[PDB]
């Protein structure tokens, strides 16, 4: 979740790292959720930086 | 062409009302109610003081 | 018994007073207001209580459309879109019962009670709403829509009471009249009618009369005219800045529509941060949330305990010990710092 | 003067012009004005004045229903509800005189004025003059429905009043409006229509100068041969965002609404915590309030003042000399601490 | 490339998502979804990825008034001036277009988008919807009808462009409707409509059919007869808590809006107080404005960096000396700090 946790190879370029916390749970007792939390947005976190 | 622009600041009509005073210091008064109890002379005598 | 409950509004017929603002600017009769409260907010729902029938019709109609306010210039029918949450905003009102009216919101200082159904524009029956959030978990985060918590909390249930409590009416109250009469000359020549208006003239027989039937009583007019309007089927106890003289110093019940109860909610579960439990020193570091504290606790040990509703993402060393710490920052469970390897 | 309503009104009547905000980011030409606020009344009475007759029908008099915007593009007489000054809040809807509403309304920064009533489908152009009072009173509330104080403050006027207020208009109206073109080559081939139209122009008496009928101008055609709609028949506010390309520099009078004077009003009285008066000690437990001036003022001594506009149920640390503390808090009377065995 | 409505509006009879608050705290598919945000503003002009053809009726192009809600109570076209946003407030929708709506709001965490005209009762599908404000410029305010700049800035398009992306969602029907079956005791009958019921019998190797009119099953009926929601034609994106696990993979692309473009903003640039350069020093005495970002720069120097928000008017520390100061504070050019002789 740092600035630069979306980690980008080249700007034309496809690959790349990443840490962002993709963390998704298993879902809830009925609803069959989508469990997902990713890192919070290092794009939003430097921005807020 | 021209915006040949006036400007008239004027005192507001609110300060018709809505003004603030600056007393320059004069004398403070003595205007005072002494209960006057001269024995059977239970009264009161107020004046300047 | 609580079957009718449209009984219950029928035997006592509620009445708003003079209310201290109908709008922001007036003390005068507020015949629509909000005239006390009734929190007992586990998980907030406020019931807020009003001295019309909101949560049943004026003769009986369960329905929003049968919206229930009374009056002697009378029970007002509104549609329920009438019911006006002010509460700093519309808050999300679950519905009426009996006196009382149940729903959430988000919090404020300031409430406001509309009642504008089809007699008027609105009459604002404002009051302090003081709602907090009170809010509940680890986190400072309130939604219903991720997986996240059953959180036990109590709830102003959605039951409409047969018995529950006691709503205390009884004491029906009079209406002060010389207006709604007509005054002669040396008379009042009037008719009575919006409440049971007993007389009292300056001088003659009209000082003695309920009114159903009014009349022309000379010789003792107005200037020494005075007129009381009181009502039958009157058990509405709760005139606040009312008169009670209302000489039944008696009440009869009501049931308890809006009862605490204990219902799950779903949770901010607040998430925890990169901990590296680096060669001398654990560290955790982590991002805004719902303003959740960061807890460590001593774990052990004599126990440093230190949390913080926090909501700017930062870091905190674990000092974490051969015995070590308990880290729950915003309900996971206690981080078990047991330092070694 | 300006004693009477309705020619005073309905002379000049309103003309909705360019306002820089009615859009999500660009302004247009806003049928509904926010001109200037005039508040002195202590209460709140924020009587913006725009370019909208408050409370005018648009045949001039006052129409209950009737809220009378204007353009050259025709006068919308629309409802009245249509309106809404949006504070930071919904409308805070107190009434409205001559070219301004008087609003008594709820604290915001980004206020707001829609418009709905036949002079669009809506027009929101916002202003910031943040309606946070401070009112009078040591206390930490606006108390209305309750009687702590009738605090004596400002009566922002509410009644007819014809003339204190004079709503002028000098360089008479100025400002792009060229809407009456028609199309032609060399001899313009334009009708009746727009506005009060002149033309602008290298030719002609219509093609440069006042077309009021069906026209084929010389000398000036369109590309380079103007118009303009003039505001004429008034002499309205002056206009800002607008031109003195109107330069008749000239004159129209006539009233503003209800200025203010003295009134009561209602006010939070004084809460205090209970003193632990003891034989060398005083401090006093305050319970938390609003956040109310509490004054523990020195009684006679030297004045060395505990000042505080606080929100706390905190310790009130009454040193009582033999002077005496003078302790007053929040709007209720003081206390004159003598310290005796 | 999307730039027709016609095909990718015809493609989408969309389904509600599974909303566990849309009202108190009750949780089911919704028939107006609210699937993402978007950050496309310099100021936030918010672009939210939404449940329907946003606006995108069975008319081809949009009816304005024609709002398709799109659910098996079916796709059709509500009164589309019933949809409004709720941002913690009511927030101001510039448009609405694909499955996304654009425009502004109050800019927080409190997310909201409601269907009105049997869009719902009130239909208000929320999130805890963190967008901030983030303003470009030190000032704090939103310069709305004349600010001292008028500044690019990346803002989003609010004209939503037909496609340079791809919503491209999969897995077609797969979700909450299955009511369509019916329960006899040894022979279920079948009768459905308004959803995709694919059947299963429980007592019947052939019961698996998907539904359009009347069947039977022998042998084993309702209660056992497992009839869902199947569908196809689209990929009504990602709906969690329901089938974006659908099996098959089969997609619809369409286009997004808002293509962003550098607009010019009222920028903060207000008047600066009296720069007392004293005769050996320096400081600048500042107003207050909205809350602004005043700097210091060690100009010339070492780099003494400073700055700040500003709510109250200050005397910065100006250094005094030939050598030169770095100012610079709220939307202005700088200044140079030199002491003169």
């Amino acid at each position: 979740g740092r600035f630069g946790d979306i980690q980008s190879r080249t700007v034309e370029s496809k690959d790349l790292y990443a840490n962002t916390a993709l963390k998704l749970s298993r879902p809830s007792p009925g609803v069959v959720h989508v469990p997902y939390t990713p890192t919070p947005s290092g794009f939003k976190y430097w921005l807020k930086e | 062409n021209t915006q040949l622009s006036e400007a008239y600041v004027d005192r507001s009509d609110v300060c018709k009302h809505d003004h603030a005073s600056a007393y320059k210091a004069h004398t403070a008064s003595l205007k005072a109610t002494i209960r006057i109890s001269y024995g059977t002379i239970n009264q009161t005598t107020e004046a300047f003081v | 018994s609580v079957t009718e409950h449209f009984n219950v509004y029928k035997a006592t017929r509620p009445y708003l007073a003079y209310c201290a603002d109908c709008g922001d600017g007036y003390f005068c009769y507020s015949p629509v207001a909000i005239e006390k409260i009734r929190d007992e907010a586990p998980d907030g729902m406020l019931k807020i209580q009003v001295s019309a029938q909101i949560g049943l019709d004026k003769a009986g109609t369960h329905a929003h459309t049968k919206i229930r306010y009374m009056a002697g210039h009378d029970v007002q029918e509104s549609k329920r879109d009438s019911l006006r949450v002010y509460t700093s905003a519309a808050c999300s009102i679950h519905g009426t019962m009996g006196h009382f009216i149940v729903a959430h919101c988000p919090p404020g200082d300031y409430l406001k009670v509309s009642f504008e159904d089809a007699d008027s524009h609105v009459k604002a029956c404002k009051v302090q709403y003081k709602h907090d959030p009170l809010p509940v978990g680890r986190e400072k985060f309130v939604v219903r829509p991720h997986f996240g918590v059953e959180l036990p909390c109590t709830s102003y249930q959605l039951t409409t009471a047969p018995t529950d409590e006691e709503i205390d009416m009884h004491t029906p109250p009079d209406i002060p009249d010389r207006t709604l009469l007509s005054q002669t000359a040396g008379n009042v020549k009037i008719t009575a009618g919006g409440r049971t208006i007993r007389y009292n003239c300056t001088c003659g027989r009209d000082n003695v009369g309920t009114t159903s039937t009014d009349k022309t009583i000379n010789t003792c007019k107005i200037d020494q005219c005075h007129a009381a309007v009181t009502s039958h089927d009157k058990w509405q106890f709760t005139s606040p800045f009312v008169p009670r003289a209302d000489q039944t110093a008696r009440r009869g019940k009501v049931h308890v529509p809006f009862p605490l109860t204990n219902v799950t909610c779903r949770v901010p579960l607040a998430r925890a941060p990169d901990v590296t439990y680096g060669k001398k020193e654990v560290t955790l570091r982590l991002h805004p949330d719902h303003p959740t504290l960061f807890s460590y606790r001593s774990l052990g040990a004599e126990p440093h305990p230190y949390e913080e509703w926090v909501d700017k993402f930062s870091e905190r060393i674990i000092p974490v010990t051969e015995e070590g710490i308990e880290y729950q920052w915003g309900n996971n469970p206690p981080v078990r710092l047991w330092a070694q390897l």
